[PDB]
RNA sequence: CAGAAGAAGCGCACCUAAUUUCGAAUCCAGCAUGAGAAGC
RNA sequence: GUUAAAACUCUUCUCAUGCUGGAUUCGAAAUUAGGUGCGCUUCGCGUUU
């Protein structure tokens, strides 16, 4: 069963054993927030599918009142979610309106967050919940809670192919997807560096608004591939705290942009506030800055420079909400233009094609946020396309995936006062339902039947034996190494990248130095066996890497 | 009789606490990730031993003042059966009135239960011998009881509240002489109905 | 259960709207070329059709089915070959009285242990198979003052029938093993004994319970059974 | 379709995470009622 | 070859009712997250009367 909780929006999803919430989070009063959070009770897990405040803000609230026991999510959702809270709270407290909540909770949400990757499936309380990207933003991914009453795909917000650091296909359980929870929906992308070109060729500079979270980057994405000779600058210390983010999280993206650096220079990030007030002064640059909707943020201390300036524009490059500034001079001294091409949310014809490219058609698509009169456009297509849907302006079969023994229970004895049986056999796992199956299932489906470097398995051994006793390897990188492994191969693969990157100023990698007589180059030939030979324990399913492991670092 | 006390008992706990794991399997599953595990319910709640804290409270009060008490701490100590701690908590031939429950925290084990790392260091070398794994209650995890009097008196709500004092000051559970354990009780008692419940 | 019949059984139950065989309103199950269409007139197309069709309706992107206790397994990696996932698992299916539980190798390693230390903790020695000498009169006055206070009880002298009925070396194993006072708690398994006394004076009347008891091995079952009836009427 | 505010670099590593005692003792194991009726 | 032979002391009726393995006893006693590492490197209070 499944509870629409949403002011706060939340999914609580009671199983029968557990209550695991799905996106906590508040976009925009604080007493009804309160009074509709203490409504979920207590729940064992709060699973984020995006780092946006529409669908995490409310999680160090949780951890406040002691509702959650695990806040688990991507690993780069984490990181952003970081930023989000220490923002959000500096703005709230600096509105002077009474704090939600504190950097306390903020800090105790991050003390129980795991994090995990795509195509991790994690069992907790009887239940398999394993994420799939869906392109919206970076650590953003559709959740399949794989129950026993149930299997639900809680889509979040899908992406579009307007998106260029995501890849755009969206990834959906392989199996069989019971009940859906859709978000209904709230080629200018050549027109953004043409009217740039056009703009500070006149001699102006485009002042972009720009989100700190997908926006900014896919703007930024785009001066840095259409070769805009004027100089590019970003200026927001949140923009640039997610332009490293996205650089150190760059094995999240598109896999043609996992092999990087993945914004090709270009930017010259404005660090100090003195900076930003010089470029202010400065007179044809292009500042893709990040207040969001116009509000507070780097942008203001440059927004006056464009809005006397008739020669520059300043490209709405976002949905502009109501009583926001932005909205106001949207709907002015200045050029105005918006650009909606690039936009993170889908269409629906998007939404309809991520509900045809299931294996089995969902029985319930649960319609939940958008604006409610494009929720009934998107509804009357998909009952079109014959597909059962629950508007959440409303409030039913039991599926139920049961275990087959298919052995035959007659020959049984009692040993211990147990009446057992031992048996062997070849249990399989099937849409809905397990089978345990005898030889004779192995025997007529066998008639029926019948990127990372590569080392053997003995030279891994002989590299980690020899790098252990060198002290290149410890029991803490192998701990580590371990620990990025449990939540999915990318992260070791951006753990090992991390500790093996030689910093540009001081040629200084994070690997633990020799012990020996070693020379420079041969220390460095250690330092990239090292790599590789981690790299080559990433391919290596998880049982054969914890054998590996076990004989260097008993414990991990 | 035809009244029962009904004392309901709030601890926060102000140090770190220590009560360890009691049941083997429990133990013996813990003790592969961690040296100390701490008490905890199937519920994965903490659970915390309070009769016995407050009858030793008791135990060490009473002598002090010099009023007769048995004692029950020692090896194979057969209770009285005639001192005011016999009458509250128990001895051999009449139960206890008080029917003290267990400390059990309001909040579950993945919220208020820490693992934290100990040692010995050598103090000639100032340098780590052992290295030990230990889980904790966190600082302010709110436990609750029930001191369920049965035939009640008058000197026993004070003398509970006074062996509180006495838990307040010494502590409750284990390593109480490593700084573990230091609690705040808070109290709130009400003479409930023997009949309360026929309708 | 609201029927209706077409053209059709369409029983409206609240777990679900059955119909064995095209009605108007929402169908859950569909107990069913040709065969295609009558699925493509449905309005909200069913989660599951009971029935090579099956692999052709599988690609319209429709669930099919193709026609006791519960059963819990307790074994979790799988594996993708000859295409559906799979893992090989031995193990032990057990049933219980409500549910049937899939246990494996170290269910039944436990279950080896427990039952192995119940085998070998049955018989102890010569069951039912240098001692110092006593008056009958000292053993009737030792074991009444002993008695009298709190150190031979009725436990005590039970168990002591029990182990003298087994042998007299059990006797001696049990009086052995009552007396040990262990070199890390420095006390003997004697319960203490009541009224005030000192450690010298407890400890002789320690070793004056266990060479009454140790005196009594010697003496006739009959005897011994005559001596102890006097002060445990069971035994 | 969601937040935002004189330069520069760095902000990382390593070990340890075990050991030991105790796991007993004691009280109780009674009492009461019914011993008939009916057919062949 | 027995004042014989022939005729099953058979049918009907629950050792049931009343009584809680309870009482006494704190997983805690012993063990410092300690040990190793320098906010350093680069920039003349210029110029102007
Ligand atoms: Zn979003
Ligand atoms: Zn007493």
């Amino acid at each position: 069963m499944i509870k629409f909780i949403g002011t706060g929006s939340a999914f609580l999803l009671e199983t029968g054993n557990a209550k695991i919430l799905i996106d906590c989070g508040i976009e925009q009063n604080n007493e009804i927030i309160e009074k509709k959070i203490n409504e979920i009770g207590k729940a064992d897990i709060c699973i984020l599918t995006h780092a946006h405040l529409a669908a995490s803000g409310l999680v160090p609230l949780l951890v406040k009142k002691r509702k959650v026991n695990k806040i688990i999510s991507t690993p780069a959702t984490k990181e952003l979610c970081r930023l989000l809270f220490n923002d959000f709270q500096r703005i709230q407290e600096e509105n002077n309106d009474i704090p939600l909540y504190s950097y306390d909770d903020i800090e105790s949400s991050f003390e129980i967050w795991d994090e995990i990757d795509d195509r991790n499936t994690i069992e907790l309380f009887d239940t398999k919940i394993t994420f799939y990207n869906n392109s919206h933003i970076i650590g953003s991914v559709s959740v399949f809670i794989e129950t026993h009453n149930g299997n639900y795909l809680f889509s979040g917000d899908i992406g579009s192919k307007l998106q260029q650091l995501m890849d755009y296909p969206p990834d959906m359980p392989d199996g069989n997807v019971d009940y859906l929870i859709l978000e209904s929906t709230y080629s200018d992308r050549d027109r953004l560096l043409e009217i740039a070109k056009t703009t500070c060729e006149n001699g102006g500079k485009v002042l972009i608004p720009s989100f700190a979270i997908g926006r900014l980057q896919e703007v930024l994405y785009t001066f840095s591939n259409y070769n805009f000779n004027f100089p590019v600058y970003i200026d927001s210390p949140m923009g640039s705290k997610v332009t490293n983010l996205i650089k150190e999280y760059n094995i999240y993206l598109k896999k043609k942009l996992r092999r990087l650096d993945l914004f090709n220079n270009k930017y010259i990030a404005i660090n100090t506030s003195n900076q930003s007030k010089e470029l202010s002064n400065s007179k044809p640059a292009v500042i893709i800055s990040a207040s969001g909707m116009l509000e507070g943020g780097r942008i203001l201390n440059h927004l006056e420079q464009i809005k006397n300036d008739e020669n520059s524009t300043l490209i709405f490059v976002g949905y502009q909400a109501q009583n926001t500034r932005g909205r106001k001079i949207l709907d002015v001294r200045c050029r105005i233009e918006k650009l909606n091409s690039f936009s993170a949310h889908a269409d629906q014809d998007e939404l309809i094609d991520y509900i045809e490219r299931l294996k089995y058609t969902p029985y319930k698509v649960f319609l939940v946020h958008g604006e409610k009169e494009q929720r009934e456009i998107l509804a009357k297509r998909i009952i079109s396309k014959k597909i059962r849907v629950e508007l959440p302006e409303n409030y039913e079969i039991l599926i139920e995936k049961k275990v087959v023994l298919n052995i035959n229970t007659d020959n049984m004895c009692n040993f211990a006062s147990y009446r057992l049986m031992p048996f062997s056999g070849f249990i399989v796992e099937k849409d809905d339902r397990i089978e345990i199956n005898d030889k004779n299932w192995f025997d007529m489906i066998w008639n029926e039947e019948y990127a990372l470097p590569d080392m053997s398995h003995d030279k891994i051994i002989e590299n980690i034996e020899y790098l252990f006793n060198i002290k290149i390897l410890s029991k803490n990188r192998i701990k580590e190494f371990w620990e990025e492994f449990c939540k999915g191969q990318k992260a070791a693969i951006k753990y090992i990248t991390q500790v093996h990157r030689k910093n540009p100023n001081t040629g200084r990698r994070n690997w633990n130095p020799p012990e020996g007589d070693f020379t420079d180059n041969e220390i460095e030939k250690l330092y990239e066996t090292a790599y590789n030979t981690l790299l080559s324990l990433i391919k290596y399913d998880k049982n054969k890497v914890y054998n590996i492991l076990i004989n260097f670092n008993p414990k991990l | 009789a035809k009244t029962m006390k009904k004392i309901y008992v709030t601890m926060k706990t102000l140090s770190p606490l220590y009560t360890g794991e009691v049941r083997r399997e429990d133990k013996e599953a813990a003790q592969k990730r961690v040296n100390f595990p701490v008490r905890k319910t199937a519920t994965n709640k903490v659970l915390i031993p309070f009769k016995g804290a407050l009858r030793s409270a008791l135990e060490i009060m009473l002598k002090a003042k010099g009023e007769n008490v048995c004692d029950t701490g020692e090896s194979r100590a057969r209770p009285c059966g005639r001192c005011v701690t016999c009458s509250l908590f128990g001895s051999m031939g009449r139960a206890g009135r008080a029917s003290v429950d267990f400390l059990i925290s309001n909040d579950t084990k993945e919220q208020i239960v820490r693992e934290s790392t100990h040692l010995r260091i050598e103090r000639q070398t100032k340098s780590a011998s052992d290295t030990f794994k230990g889980e904790e209650v966190i600082e302010g995890a709110t436990f609750t009881a029930t001191i369920t009097i049965s035939n009640p008196q008058e000197k026993d709500l004070s003398l509970i509240q006074s062996a509180l004092k006495f838990i307040e000051e010494n502590g409750i559970g284990g390593w109480l002489n490593k700084g573990y354990g230091r609690v705040s009780f808070e109290v709130k008692s009400e003479d409930v109905a023997t009949d309360r419940f026929l309708k």
